[PDB]
């Protein structure tokens, strides 16, 4: 799902918006080791259009909760 | 003693003490509403602050 | 013993639901009991355990326990205790 | 020392006092089967 996700998150910057650019962001990294796709292009949109005291934070902690989900079971 | 002036001491104690914590999940289920999450969203805490920095030092 | 009793942690709600009715029915913890879901002296264990962490808390800043210290320790009531482990 | 306080690895339960009290059945009675060798105690 990333992959459609990412071209039309590029597609939504170009377009001048960046709130849903972030939400399907955050939403794409819902779905799902050996898995760095999804962190670097979120972390390359975090750092090209991210502030940071505004927003790092919560998305850390999002990062954080996905990390536990996955090694809740091994 | 005081039936009445404990009691509100015990009110304003947790009272205020909901408020905050109300604040949290009340920001946080906002967020999930628009990006379908189906997690647990755990509280912030001093960790990812300290990575918060880190990552960000990296970054600029 | 029965199953209906439910001795798991105090959830914020049911904690919130007991202060108000404590402070609405002074003393009357029958009554309390079956609105806030556990049993009574559960209820007034907890209720007297929140007065004991508030002076606890209020202390480090800074009710008559003294009242209370003029004497002994509360004598446990024997039904409510939990079963003493078998050797 | 017959003193061993310690709490016991295994705790007695509930089902497992109803199990072992039903363990005191055995199989049906077993009478030994009446033979007719005859006719009359056949009638």
């Amino acid at each position: 799902v990333k992959d459609m996700c990412l071209r039309f998150a590029e597609m939504e910057t170009k377009l001048g918006e960046i709130d849903r650019a972030r939400l399907i962001y955050i939403h794409g990294s819902q779905y799902c080791r050996v898995e760095t796709d999804y962190w670097k292009a979120w972390q390359e949109f975090e750092i090209r259009y991210g502030n940071p005291e505004e927003t790092v934070k919560e998305m850390l902690r999002i990062k954080r909760s996905v990390q536990t989900k996955f090694s809740t079971d091994s | 003693s005081d039936p009445f002036v404990s009691s509100q001491r015990l009110r304003k104690q947790f009272r205020e003490r909901k408020k905050i914590e109300k604040k949290q999940e009340a920001k946080d289920l906002s967020l999930k509403n628009r990006a379908a999450l189906d997690i647990d969203i755990l509280p912030p805490s001093s960790s990812d602050k300290d990575k918060a920095l880190l990552l960000l030092d990296n970054e600029l | 013993i029965d199953p209906s009793i439910k001795k798991t942690e105090w959830s914020r709600e049911e904690d919130e639901k007991l202060l108000h009715l404590a402070k609405l029915l002074p003393t009357q913890w029958r009554t309390i009991a079956p609105i806030v879901g556990r049993t009574a002296t559960q209820c007034l264990e907890r209720y007297q355990k929140l007065l004991d962490d508030l002076e606890a808390k209020e202390n480090e800043q800074l009710n008559d326990p003294n009242s209370r210290l003029r004497f002994g320790e509360a004598e446990p009531n024997l039904e409510t205790l939990p079963a003493l482990p078998d050797a | 020392r017959v003193k061993n306080k310690n709490p016991a690895p295994i705790q007695i339960s509930a089902e497992q006092l109803l199990r072992e009290a039903v363990e005191r059945q055995d199989v049906a009675f077993v009478p030994p089967k009446i033979n007719i060798t005859d006719l009359e105690e056949l009638q």
